[PDB]
């Protein structure tokens, strides 16, 4: 029952969109990190509650 | 008394192969869906 | 606060507002919310103003002393407007005389009468519908064969909106004396009419049939469970509830089970599994064991039938 | 009357395989045809058959709507039987999704100012797989009642709200100009159950063995790949001692795990050979 | 003249096409229900594909007084044919149950309609059967049996339902309440064998009924279908002896064969039990060491 499950849901999570690599260049402060996405330039990204 | 627990018993034992026949049918049926979903995906 | 974060502009909204309002309140023989937010009722489009009746109906509960006087300006006859108005206010009128009601059941069967002769009518519809929920709900076991006939004689309207009603009415005469010509009458028929609604509602008037009548109702689950309409099904789950209804035998649940695990219409499925629920009224304690295996299936119809189940056995 | 939400469109198995072929034969040009059925009552909609409209020179556009071809059509189908009214049409977008566009909509505001109940059907054959066939009525909101903010829904039932509008049919817009319907497909006995002979075998072909020098082939074949894959599960038992879990969780993607292999040639090959066992027997015996 | 009748494959929409005309035109018993049978042809494989209704008509009296309006077909052919002109008009079916008298007059009505022979497609709309309830029967010309003039009459042939792309999507959606998509292999392959079995059961007690009746006289004797019956049992093979060695020592090595993968089935699964074993000890481990 939990494969069932698992795999009539993996439907739905397949067309949520990606995520791109990212390369930690620099770490800002507690809550923002510099990170240069490949291949076009780089952002300040929030970490998440885990991280 | 014992009358009693002997019924009980009896009660909780046809229960049971009520559950038991239930889990054998549930399991056909789940083998059946996951071809049907995996399929269907 | 539930009114607040709710808005009126939502027949779903309107209605559980007003349903949650009625069971607020219901005996109390007080309409205080309903008559401080009048402009809230002015929210109610079509079959909104019907719940609001219904539910004003149900909070004079158990006022038989002076109970018609209320409803009094809304049935036919006063200066009402909607049609959905009316009807509510036969159907709030049948709700408040539940159990010990005689002239209630004679103005309504008066009222059936006179009005069913018209067909197609919109108008006469709504009040028929109305009017046939509140008789089978005032001749609930009474057997009166003149309620029944006379609400046979709407059901052949063949008229959707009014058939469920009927259906359920003519149910609700007969309950539990399982005429042997009312089965046969309500099941061929079943089988004819292309409207949804009034299958449906012959199935659960079937059922209602057959309450208490245990080993009298082992035909018509063959015959129902067996059916082709996944909608005769349906009926059959419940007619089996309502005929081992508190017994838990155990050829009841084993078909139960069978249904509710090998079917495709997820409907019946969840009728099967609060079939299930409805048995064994009586074992409460059991019932949280055979229903933990429900309770964690994929279909999501089966968890909403065994929560339906809970609810039902540990009231 | 603002209808309601437990509406439900019947679509019956000749209606649906007529459009699923219409619609993959014309992939990707959007080709659209009428729709037979009969108003039931104000919460069913039932169809009984669909008919193909001719697609004109426009390409990827749902705007030919010929009315000489409906007009004979209608007229001579009548001939034999078919007397029903001309409830909807159906269109197909292949490969976007279930959505209606501006075309689409002004289309079925033509199909309203004759019928002002006719709903929009869209058939999808591209994304369309053997047991999720995507299908799913239309039917344009009023006009104005946005003012009431009541679109045509009375949710007296929970029956219509338990589907779920899609996420990129609300880009286009769903319960802003056309709110959905239900589908349910209503079959009957006589037709399921002889379906069924699409997927039932010649009668002479059970008995009929073949002939019995692939049939060693084969074996011969399948017993060599077995020692091969015995001596790589033998290297990859002695590999596994030292290795480590977060390496094991991948470390059979990108070669072959020589453990499910061996497996499912020894369940082919033994339910070939139990297969070619018993028709050799029961030809054998019975034939005789 | 075209020789292609040698298979023939039928999309289910054409026969469900022609369930709905049944049903539609609440034919009672007796009365046949006739339509064309839209398709493609000039290949050894003929393949009907869509299918449309015929006011066909005709009284329970002499064959002769069958009706069929003719200017229906061109009428139909030009509105397929602008909805798609890939399919072209290869004959004409009807209703069954079983072979009429007036089907090889009728027949000749559609030769100028189509341009190969035209395909007959019996249609056991009612579902007497339990085969498939379709075979096709062209009209072709071939000696008497009975040594007399030479007879234009029907052939049948090899008739398979086969679904293309379009089509299969909404079969397997139809009946995806009865079909068992589970199954497995080797058991659907058993149930094809006696399935089979019984179909040669089936056929073997109407071929002992239909020589039966020939002793009585109740029909002529036909000396092609004595023939290919003297011909059948000269064809089978005796043995209850050098073939029975054969099939021994064939049967000897094929059983050794299911041995060895047998064997090969129970290593796998001890494997899997020892894996099993050593996970479950891990997890009791972890379980102990973290409550404590
Ligand atoms: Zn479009």
């Amino acid at each position: 029952n939990d494969k069932v499950r698992f795999i009539k849901d993996e439907l739905r999570l397949l067309q949520e969109p990606g995520s791109y690599v990212g390369e930690v260049i620099k770490i800002v402060s507690d809550k923002k990190v510099l990170v240069k996405v490949q291949p076009e330039g780089k952002y300040i990204v929030d970490v998440a509650k885990d991280i | 008394d014992i009358y009693f627990k002997l019924k009980k018993l009896e009660k909780e034992y046809e229960l049971l192969t009520l559950q038991e026949d239930y889990i054998k049918d549930e399991q056909r049926h789940l083998k059946r869906e996951l071809k049907r979903a995996q399929e269907e995906v | 606060k539930s009114k607040s974060s709710l808005d009126g502009k939502f027949s779903l909204f309107h209605t559980a507002v007003s349903v949650a309002n009625g069971f607020m309140h219901a005996g109390t023989t007080d309409n205080s919310f309903i008559k401080a937010n009048l402009p809230w009722l002015g929210k109610a489009q079509n079959w909104a103003k019907f719940t609001a009746t219904a539910s004003l109906g149900v909070i004079h509960k158990g006022n038989l002393l002076e109970g018609k006087k209320v409803m009094a300006p809304y049935l036919p006859g006063s200066r009402a407007s909607s049609r959905f108005i009316k009807g509510g206010s036969l159907y709030g009128l049948g709700l408040i005389y539940a159990g010990f009601g005689r002239d209630t059941t004679d103005y309504l069967k008066n009222i059936i009468v006179e009005n069913s002769g018209t067909s197609g009518d919109e108008d006469v519809d709504v009040l028929l519908h109305g009017a046939s929920l509140g008789i089978g709900l005032a001749a609930m076991g009474s057997a009166n064969i003149e309620v029944y006939e006379a609400l046979k004689e709407v059901l052949y309207n063949d008229s959707a909106t009014s058939g469920e009603a009927a259906a359920l009415g003519m149910g609700l005469c007969m309950l539990g004396t399982g005429k042997p010509e009312a089965i046969h009458d309500m099941f061929t028929y079943s089988q004819e009419t292309q409207h949804g609604n009034i299958t449906r509602g012959l199935a659960v008037g079937l059922a209602l049939i057959n309450y208490g009548r245990q080993e009298l109702a082992d035909d018509l689950i063959t015959k129902m469970l067996a059916s082709d309409e996944s909608l005769l099904r349906y009926g059959g789950a419940f007619t089996i509830a309502l005929a081992y209804a508190g017994t838990g035998n155990n050829s009841a649940v084993k078909r139960l089970l069978h249904v509710a695990v090998s079917d495709s219409n997820d409907d019946v499925r969840r009728a099967a599994v609060i079939a299930l629920g409805f048995v064994l009224l009586r074992d409460y304690t059991t019932v949280p064991r055979i229903v933990q295996l429900l309770s964690k299936s994929h279909n999501a119809h089966v968890r909403c039938g065994t929560a339906f189940a809970l609810g039902i056995a540990c009231a | 009357g603002r209808d309601d939400t437990k509406e439900t469109v019947y679509i019956s198995s000749i209606a649906l395989l007529k459009m699923l072929k219409h619609g993959r034969a014309g992939v990707p040009m959007e080709v659209m045809g009428l729709m037979l059925g009969e108003f039931v009552d104000d919460y069913t909609v039932n169809v009984v058959d669909v008919f193909a409209m001719p697609q004109s020179g426009t390409g990827v556009s749902v705007e030919a709507v010929d009315d000489v071809f409906q007009a004979k059509m209608m007229d001579m189908l009548k001939q034999t039987g078919r007397d029903q009214m001309v409830v909807g049409w159906y269109h197909s977008h292949p490969g976007f999704g279930c959505w209606l566009s501006s075309v689409d909509v002004n289309t079925q505001k033509s199909f309203e100012q004759l019928n002002s109940r006719a709903v929009a059907v869209v058939v999808d054959p591209i994304q369309s797989v053997k047991g999720k066939v995507v299908i799913d009525a239309f039917r344009l909101i009023d006009t104005g009642a946005l003012i009431n903010n009541l679109e045509p829904r009375q949710t007296t039932s929970n029956t219509g709200l338990l589907n779920k509008a899609n996420i990129q049919a609300l880009i286009h817009g769903l319960n802003r100009h056309y709110y959905s319907l239900n589908i349910d497909y209503h079959k009957t006995a006589k037709e399921t159950k002889m379906l069924m002979n699409l997927h039932k075998e010649q009668w002479q072909s059970g008995l009929k063995m073949y002939d019995y020098e692939e049939k060693e082939e084969s074996n011969l074949a399948a017993t060599k790949s077995m020692v091969k894959i015995a001596e790589q599960y033998s290297k990859r038992i002695e590999e596994e001692k030292e290795l480590t879990e977060e390496e094991l969780k991948t470390r059979y993607v990108g070669r072959q795990d020589p453990k499910k292999h061996l497996s499912e040639t020894a369940d082919e090959t033994l339910e070939n050979n139990i297969v070619s066992v018993l028709t050799a027997g029961v030809n054998s015996v019975a034939i005789k | 003249m075209s020789l292609q009748h040698e298979k023939v494959t039928i999309a289910p929409l054409v026969l469900l096409s022609a369930l709905d005309h049944y049903e539609r035109t609440q034919t009672k018993e007796n009365k046949r229900c006739v339509g064309v049978i839209l398709g493609d042809a000039n290949s050894s494989t003929i393949r009907v594909t869509n299918s449309f209704a015929l006011p066909f008509e005709e009284d329970e009296k002499n064959s002769d007084v069958w009706f069929l309006d003719h200017n229906y077909i061109e009428n139909m052919n030009e509105m397929c044919k602008k909805i798609n002109a890939k399919e072209k008009l290869i004959g004409w079916y009807h209703s069954g149950p079983k072979l009429r008298a007036s089907d090889l007059k009728i027949n000749e009505l559609f030769k100028k309609y189509t341009q190969n022979n035209p395909l007959l497609l019996i249609v056991d709309v009612k579902q007497q059967g339990v085969g498939l309830p379709t075979d096709a029967y062209v009209a072709i010309e071939q000696v008497k049996d009975d040594g007399t003039s030479t007879e234009k009459t029907f052939l049948h042939l090899p008739c398979t339902i086969e679904a293309e792309e379009a089509e299969e999507i909404g079969v397997e959606h139809l009946l995806r309440d009865v079909r068992d998509q589970a199954a497995g292999g080797l058991s659907i392959r058993l149930t094809n064998q006696l399935k089979s079995l019984k179909g040669l059961q089936s056929k073997l007690k109407d071929v002992v009924e239909y020589l039966d009746k020939v002793i009585n006289k109740e029909l002529p004797i036909n000396h092609t279908i004595l023939g290919k019956l003297q011909d059948v049992f000269n064809l089978l093979p005796n043995l209850g002896n050098n073939l029975q060695k054969a099939l021994t020592v064939k049967t000897n090595d094929e059983l050794m064969v299911i041995y060895i993968s047998n064997l090969v089935r129970s290593i796998i699964a001890f494997d899997d039990l020892i894996e099993n074993k050593i996970q479950n000890k891990k997890i009791q481990e972890q379980r102990v060491k973290d409550k404590q």
